[PDB]
């Protein structure tokens, strides 16, 4: 959390951190989409090309990154 | 100390070499007694040689061979000039005993010393006919304090530990008994809980143990005996409150802590077998009892003497005492050089006066020999010489007089014929000291040159050293 | 490519490639440290070597045997501990010779390293190699000779194999005697091939000339106080109970008692079953007994009243070899006394020699064991005296199995040198110069061999050259005076299947190091 | 894409994006996956040495400090400290493909090496991975036409097996072990047809096991139809030599056995305590009958024995051996025909294996025996003993042998069979070649790029032997398009003749299809993926 | 600087030299086969080695002289 004060800088890091959550799925939209491959702690890595299951296996911990991946999960 | 046994024993180097020598004064002293200086002081002058000799780019091979060269032929010389002896002969014994105090601080203590080590001797080895002799026979009591007058030569069995038994002193004709098992509660070799639910049981069970042990202290009666000695225990208490009471109600005298590896020399000495068994107490333990004082050396240290037995072993026990440790270590260490001198006389009977008269002559006679050889081996045998003319050298020196003038002086002599010329300290000059007693059995000398050859041919063909 | 100049090092902390010129640079580098920190231990004049312990334990030994530094040392190149490995199976197969292959694979690697810088691919020295090795072997056979049929030719051959294996070592002085007596030593065994049989023992003080070889047993286990000190030509039982506080087995099994009475009550039941174990043991017939764990005040007072002698803390060694050399069975159980043969022996007594009290053991009834009597006036010359009788043992036992042998000293070695080099000119192509190498290599072996005693090379290794050119391939370089001259007369000869299992364990050491290309290395702890 | 990014907001007020961000070397998108080609790339350079007989062969040490001198490289790259993915995704790719067959696991990775090799360059003149992908797909899948066309079997069952000691030799040839190439090639079918089942099935490798001890000479390697046990007898006066012998099968050790739960016992009175005594000595009597009723000559012994025991089987003279692994029990029951033996309550004489011959073997001054079990009637478990001058040509060897014995067992499988040593790899390279002329254009460059890829294996067989490369491609190439044969190649063994069929070099096609099918399918997926996260705070 | 014996070339030298004196009984360096400097032709001026000797004697005595260091 830095320059995490009340008003505007509290949201341009929950945006900031909105842009770096979408990073990780923006390549992967379409049928002919790239795959991604992220260690998960015991080297299980998972191939899959849907978004959503990406988003299932993430590291979130910005609230602004809690807050999109309920959206997203609903 | 003086002696350098014991001084190398304790110090140490961690270097090879270092841990070498010591070892080689070791074997010195176990295969002789004495000459454990000597023989280092003779690997260290053979070792200047030697690297003196490296310098001049010579394999170190061939010096081993002409090393071995020089040892048999100094060997020869030796056994050539020494002079056998009488196993009768009394006089000689006492003086190589007198020459052996000589090099310690009890020297003057000599004249009433060395008929004392030879007495020992006579009385705890075979008078004559024999080829070894047991140095575990005697036992030493080193007290602080006192005199060399005040040592004794006592026959019987002292015991160091304190008398537990306090109050209970000079058991006139005291019987000793030697007990293993422990004076205290019984207790089964498995684990036993004593649950008590009632207070009849709890009073049974210490009233049972009384009964016990005053059975016990009734049986050991049985036979009438009035000094009981119990076994070193640690895990169960050898003298409990309740024995200790019991047998001092009915005066018998009790001391624990005693070591295990005693009981096989009291078995050898008396006879007395240990008892682990109660059923066992037989008639056998006791025997006639001459004397047993609780002698005190003016408050400096208590003793339990207990002297005088029928029939005893081949045993006795000497007393030393001393202001200092290291003066009573002195002082034993000297009845022990005196008694291995003796053990050194028991076999190879062939003395050669000492006082660096033999070293004058093996130098002399390995110059000639390196003088009569040719090649490598030549130059070697003159280092070899040079070397072995250390002695005479140490022994010139510690008094301030000149080595090379002593050296050429009894060179001259030899070369005359007196051969048997010395060092005398007395006179402060350089004579004979066959008048002074100074000699030397065979198998100390020799021994002392095979070993140092040995050594010196064993780090001699050395390249490197390398650690794990 | 190679991971010395990349872009990125793909490797944890402390892991690195480096290139295959600077890999092999290293490994065979490594390789040939170790191999001349084991040279010089070569020829008769080889020079001793301390084996120290760096830790706190200080433990010194010396030894002119390079196996024994093989076995103790650090290893920091992979191919040192290739080495040490092959070197400790030559060591297991033959007591002789390890030494020979180490220094002989250290060679090999190093005019590798060279020839390599001369140009030549490794898979083409290999070749050559193999097919210079072919060679030899085949030379080495035509002139090996077998004389064990002749019982005089066999013993005569004997005393020189065993002279050779001492003439390393510093026993030269005494070399015939103590030659005579382990070659007695070894036929006491009636054709037996065990060695640990053979038993030795140390003693500080006295001359190396004191060293002698007795018929019967020594042993150095203390006996006891009640029991009589001497009892001689009695039966001696072999047992393996424990013999101290014998205890029910049973781990649930407790005592619960209200009072001391039934305390006493059980004590005096143990005191009545240990009589009872005593009195079984006892009805053996037996005087002299032998046991592995303590013995309690108890039993050994019970065999002192019983006047026989109960000896222990004898290891399975000693109990091993005592029953091979008197007969005796092991036992466990003593509810059968007369079904458990019990020892046979002529004589025993304490002897008294230094300031200790050992037993001895004379006229043994098997006399499947030998014992041998070293003096020495350090530990050091002792552990090198009975490692170097150990080797004449095991040199000697391989000799008895087959008495095929070749004349060594740098002789057979110019046989196998002559060979190589007559097929390398014979061959065309690269792989003659590297098996000219391989020769050139077998050649400088003995040439540090005799250099070891500070003498001349070329001019020897020539005129043996022209000798056995001529035929005489009896011809041998003599160390006495650094001459040349018949080698069997010097009495000095070697078996043939050690020099050709020395020659096949260099050959594939060489042959295995050698196709390693490049290091990797994982992450160091 | 490097140190985080650079923004510090814009009124100029600290920001931040990513936790350990000072120092974070973000990797994302085409560089991302030029980071990743190029580890591959540092892999693929590092392991392909180990192709040909003439071939090197690499050492690893590992974490542990132990050597590896390996010429297989499956079992050379198996123990690599790897670290990014896609390294990892090789490893399973090769240890697929050594299960899958056994040999050619270097193939896949050399393989892939230079099909990355081509598609780097493809990436930097800026093609997105999809089209190379699917040009690659079709590139296999031409390559896998071709190897079907130019197939050629013959018989493989167990009567005739010279063709398969001819495909062992040339297996092996690239091992060191080649010296003796006929002798190991003959033990290994030997043991391989020892037990075996000819209807489609697996061959029992839990039965036999390569095993041998150092010592001795490369071509004492002998076969021994039975089993190795490494214990020896405990007593010295006990026999060393036993014929005929039955296996009495023993779980429980010779002692009471004690209750599972805590237990107490109160033993109070000297009664109890001579009860006690006797009951335990009545166990004994009663065990060592129960032994002794089954009469068998050999007794294994899970647990061991005491003394007691000892002594009681010495006057037996029953012979037995104790403490032996459970493992090594199961083979011999197996081997002997044993059953399983809980405790003395189910011993009988007609439980029991039988060993046709049991002996203890000596290697000179060692004093460590072992235990030789063979001639049995019934054997169904066949041990292969190798002699070598250290340990680690012992484990080349193991290795050496585990690879034929695969190679053999691919055979079985099917006799479906090519002809290997670049030859084949030429052909597919002229048939992605003509793919490449006769389809659409914008993919040809993927052809190309496969082709070039399929024509590194006669790359790495030349430059690993020397001769030059180029030249002898061209020639060989020319003298195929005379005649169409998959037996004209790369002389490795410089044996003076292109015709590779003349040098008897045989191996599977199944396994060549596969690895191009692998390597094709590996490739695709390390070209689609472009995400490693990495916190790079390069701590002190 | 060579390499011959020095101890045997002594001997073999001192025995000709006893035998019969010559100031060219010597060390036969390069081989020549003979002691003999006279038939090799080594010639040194007298008055060299003269001094040779001289000055060493005369510098080693006042070196012996000398037994005292003080360094700061
Ligand atoms: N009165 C004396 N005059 C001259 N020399 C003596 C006299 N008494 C003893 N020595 C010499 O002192 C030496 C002492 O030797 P040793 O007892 O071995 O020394 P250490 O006891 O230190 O080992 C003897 O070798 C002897 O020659
Ligand atoms: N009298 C001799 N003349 C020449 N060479 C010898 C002689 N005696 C032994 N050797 C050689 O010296 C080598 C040294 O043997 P040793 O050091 O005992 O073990 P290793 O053979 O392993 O080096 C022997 O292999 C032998 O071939
Ligand atoms: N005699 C030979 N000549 C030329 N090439 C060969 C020969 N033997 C094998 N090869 C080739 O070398 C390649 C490597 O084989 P090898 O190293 O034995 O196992 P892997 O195939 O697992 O690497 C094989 O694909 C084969 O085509």
């Amino acid at each position: 959390g830095t320059d995490s004060s009340q008003g505007i800088p509290q949201l341009v890091s929950n945006i900031s951190a909105c842009q770096v959550i979408a990073e990780a799925v923006r390549t992967t939209l379409g049928p002919r989409g790239m795959d991604k491959l992220i260690v998960d702690g015991r080297g299980k890595a998972t191939i899959s090309n849907d978004g959503a299951t990406i988003l299932k296996l993430l590291d979130v911990v910005h609230p602004a990154a809690k807050t999109l991946v309920d959206i997203a999960k609903s | 100390t003086n002696d350098g046994a014991t001084i190398l024993k304790q110090m140490q180097v961690l270097h090879p070499a270092a841990r070498m020598l010591v070892e080689l004064s070791k074997a010195q002293d176990i295969e002789a007694g004495d000459g454990t200086t000597s023989v280092v002081i003779i690997a260290g002058s053979l070792l200047d040689s030697c690297t003196k000799l490296l310098q001049k780019g010579i394999h170190p091979t061939i010096i081993s061979e002409s090393f071995q060269k020089a040892l048999e032929k100094g060997i020869e010389i030796l056994t050539d000039m020494s002079r056998p002896v009488e196993l009768s002969d009394r006089e000689t014994l006492l003086n190589s005993a007198t020459t052996s105090l000589n090099s310690k601080v009890v020297s003057q203590y000599s004249s009433l010393l060395s008929p004392m080590s030879v007495n020992a001797v006579m009385k705890v080895i075979d008078p004559a006919t024999a080829t070894s002799v047991d140095l575990r026979d005697i036992k030493i009591v080193k007290k602080l304090g006192g005199t060399i007058d005040d040592c004794e030569l006592v026959e019987g069995l002292v015991l160091t530990q304190k008398v537990s038994n306090s109050g209970i002193t000079r058991v006139e004709k005291a019987k000793i008994g030697l007990i293993q098992f422990c004076l205290s509660a019984p207790k089964t070799d498995m684990d036993n809980q004593i649950v008590v639910s009632d207070y009849a049981q709890m009073d049974r069970v210490l009233r049972e143990e009384r009964a016990y042990i005053l059975n016990l202290v009734k049986q050991i009666k049985k036979t009438g005996c009035n000094v009981l000695l119990i076994q070193k225990s640690i895990l169960r208490d050898a003298l409990s409150d309740l024995a200790l009471h019991f047998l001092n109600k009915m005066k018998i005298m009790v001391i624990k802590d005693i070591e295990r590896e005693d009981i096989e020399f009291i078995c050898k000495t008396i006879g007395t077998k240990p008892v682990a068994h109660i059923d066992q107490f037989t008639a056998d333990m006791l025997g006639s009892a001459e004397l047993a004082e609780e002698v005190n050396l003016n408050g400096s240290g208590k003793l339990l003497k207990i002297t005088g037995c029928a029939s005893p072993g081949k045993t006795v026990t000497i007393v030393v005492r001393g202001s200092n440790k290291l003066v009573i270590e002195e002082a034993e260490r000297s009845i022990h050089d005196a008694l291995c001198v003796i053990r050194c006389l028991v076999k190879k009977r062939a003395l050669i006066a000492g006082g660096g008269a033999p070293e004058i002559e093996l130098a002399l006679r390995l110059t000639e020999y390196s003088r009569t050889l040719s090649g490598m081996e030549s130059y070697c045998v003159r280092a070899f010489a040079d070397a072995m003319e250390v002695i005479p050298s140490t022994l010139a020196e510690n008094a301030g007089l000149n080595p090379i003038s002593t050296v050429t002086e009894l060179r001259n002599r030899h070369a005359q014929g007196e051969k048997t010329a010395g060092i005398n300290v007395r006179k402060g000059g350089i004579s004979n000291i066959l008048e002074e007693l100074v000699v030397q059995p065979l198998l100390v000398s020799v021994s002392a040159l095979t070993l140092a050859t040995e050594t010196v041919r064993s780090i001699l063909k050395i390249d490197d050293v390398v650690n794990t | 490519a190679s991971l010395s100049l990349a872009p990125v090092n793909i490797f944890k902390a402390g892991a690195d490639e480096e290139r295959a010129e600077t890999a092999r640079l290293t490994s065979f580098i490594g390789a040939i440290a170790i191999g001349d920190l084991v040279k010089s231990t070569l020829g008769p004049k080889g020079m001793d070597k301390i084996l120290l312990s760096s830790g706190r334990d200080a433990s010194l030994m010396v030894t002119n045997d390079g196996a024994t530094i093989l076995k103790n040392i650090g290893v920091d190149n992979p191919a040192a501990k290739v080495l040490v490995d092959m070197s400790r199976v030559q060591d297991d197969e033959v007591g002789d010779g390890t030494t020979s292959v180490t220094v002989l694979a250290a060679e090999l690697l190093r005019e590798a390293e060279s020839l390599i810088a001369k140009k030549i691919h490794p898979q083409t020295i290999i070749a050559g190699w193999r097919e210079a090795t072919k060679a030899a072997r085949e030379a080495l056979l035509s002139s090996a000779v077998d004389h064990g049929s002749d019982e005089v030719k066999f013993r005569q051959d004997l005393m020189n194999i065993a002279g050779t294996t001492l003439s390393s070592k510093l026993l030269t002085h005494h070399k015939d005697h103590f030659t005579k007596l382990a070659v007695e030593a070894v036929l006491r065994l009636k054709g037996s091939g065990n060695l640990e049989a053979i038993h030795i023992i140390k003693k500080l003080g006295g001359s190396l000339a004191d060293s002698y070889l007795d018929e019967g047993f020594l042993l150095d286990k203390k006996i006891g106080v009640n029991q009589p000190k001497r009892i001689e030509n009695a039966k001696i039982l072999i047992a393996n109970t424990g013999m101290d506080t014998d205890k029910i087995k049973i781990f649930g099994s407790r005592v619960r008692v209200d009072s001391t009475a039934k305390v006493a009550e059980i004590e005096h039941a143990e005191k009545e079953k240990m009589k009872e174990k005593v009195e079984r043991i006892l009805k053996h017939g037996i005087n002299c007994f032998i046991n592995r764990q303590l013995i309690y005040n108890y039993p050994e007072q019970l065999f002192g009243a019983a006047g026989v002698m109960a000896i222990e803390h004898a290891d399975f060694a000693g109990v091993e070899r005592l029953a091979l050399v008197t007969g005796g069975e092991i036992a466990s159980t003593f509810d059968h006394p007369e079904l458990v043969k019990l020892g046979s022996c002529k004589l025993i007594e304490e002897v008294m020699i230094g300031e200790d009290k050992l037993i001895h053991f004379s006229g043994v009834a098997l006399g499947e064991a030998c014992t041998i009597v070293l003096r020495g006036a350090t530990q050091q010359i002792l552990d090198e005296a009975e490692r170097s009788l150990h080797d004449a043992l095991c040199v000697l036992a391989q000799t008895v199995k087959d008495s095929r042998t070749v004349y060594g000293g740098g002789c057979s070695e110019m046989l196998m040198a002559h060979a190589v080099t007559q097929l390398a000119n014979r061959t065309p192509g690269k792989e003659a110069v590297a098996m000219e190498s391989y020769a050139k290599a077998l050649r400088m072996l003995p040439t540090i061999i005799a250099d070891n005693a500070g003498y001349d090379s070329a001019d020897l290794v020539a005129q043996l050259r022209a000798a056995h050119s001529e035929g005489n391939t009896t011809a041998g370089l003599d160390m006495r005076e650094g001459t040349i001259g018949d080698m069997a007369i010097l009495g000095i000869t070697e078996s043939f299947q050690v020099k050709r299992q020395v020659l096949l364990s260099a050959a594939e050491a060489a042959e295995v190091i050698l196709r390693v290309d490049n290091i990797i290395k994982a992450a160091p702890r | 894409a490097s140190m985080g990014t650079l923004a510090f907001d814009e009124y100029g007020r600290p920001f931040l994006i990513i936790k350990d961000q000072d120092r974070k070397s973000r990797l994302m998108g085409l560089e991302a996956l030029k980071s990743h080609i190029m580890a591959a790339k540092a892999v693929a350079n590092t392991m392909r040495t180990s192709l040909g007989p003439n071939g090197l062969d690499k050492m690893m040490v590992d974490k542990d400090g132990d050597v590896t001198v390996t010429n297989d490289g499956a079992t050379i790259l198996s123990m690599m400290d790897v670290d990014h993915q896609i390294a990892k995704l090789m490893v399973e790719l090769s240890k697929s493909q050594d299960d899958e067959i056994g040999d050619g696991t270097t193939g896949v990775v050399v393989l892939a090496g230079a099909l990355l090799e081509e598609a780097e360059q493809l990436l930097d003149r800026g093609i997105h991975p999809i089209r190379i992908a699917d040009g690659y797909e079709q590139a296999a899948r031409v390559a896998i036409e071709h190897l079907d066309k130019i197939s050629d079997s013959v018989l493989v069952d167990i009567k005739d097996t010279e063709p398969l000691i001819q495909t062992a030799k040339t297996t092996l040839g690239s091992k060191v072990v080649n010296s003796c190439h006929r002798q190991m090639a003959e033990i290994a079918v030997n043991a391989v047809l020892t037990v075996a089942d000819m209807e489609r099935r697996d061959v029992d490798f839990e039965l036999i096991k390569v095993e041998g001890k150092v010592g001795g000479r490369l071509e004492d390697t002998k076969l021994i139809k039975g089993v190795i046990v490494d214990k020896d007898f405990s007593h010295p006066q006990m026999p060393k030599k036993v014929e005929d012998a039955k296996i009495a099968i023993l779980t429980c050790p010779f002692e009471p056995p004690k209750p599972k739960t805590k237990h107490k016992l109160d033993v109070t009175s000297v009664e109890d305590y001579k009860a006690l005594q006797k009951y335990e000595k009545e166990k004994f009597e009663e065990m060592i009958q129960q032994i002794k009723e089954t009469g068998a000559n050999l007794a294994i012994c899970q647990w061991g024995f005491d003394d007691e025991a000892n002594h009681l089987l010495l006057q037996n003279n029953l012979p037995a051996v104790r403490w032996v692994g459970g493992p090594e029990i199961e083979l011999i029951a197996i081997a002997t025909g044993g059953r399983i033996v809980p405790r003395f309550s189910e011993l009988t004489a007609e439980k029991l294996g039988f060993a046709g011959l049991v002996q203890e073997i000596s290697f000179g001054t060692t004093k460590d025996k072992m235990l030789v079990i063979e001639q049995c009637k019934n054997s169904r478990a066949v041990t292969i003993f190798i002699r070598g001058g250290n340990k680690m040509i012992i484990e080349e060897a193991k290795r050496s042998l585990h690879d034929a014995l695969c190679v053999i067992r691919n055979l079985i499988r099917d006799n479906r069979v090519v002809y290997g040593g670049g030859a084949a790899e030429i052909s597919c390279a002229l048939a992605v070649s003509q793919e490449a002329d006769k389809c659409p254009t914008l993919e040809q460059y993927a052809m190309r790029a496969f082709a070039d890829a399929l024509e590194v294996i006669p790359m790495a067989l030349s430059e690993n032997s020397g001769m030059n490369p180029i030249q002898t491609m061209t020639e060989v190439r020319a003298r195929q398009v005379k005649e169409m044969n998959p037996a004209l190649g790369i002389d490795c063994l410089h044996k003076g003749t292109n015709d590779m069929k003349q040098q008897h070099v045989i191996e599977t096609l199944i396994g060549k299809k596969q690895q191009i099918s692998l390597a094709t399918q590996m490739v695709r997926m390390i070209l689609k993926i472009d995400d490693i996260r990495k916190p790079g705070e390069s701590e002190e």
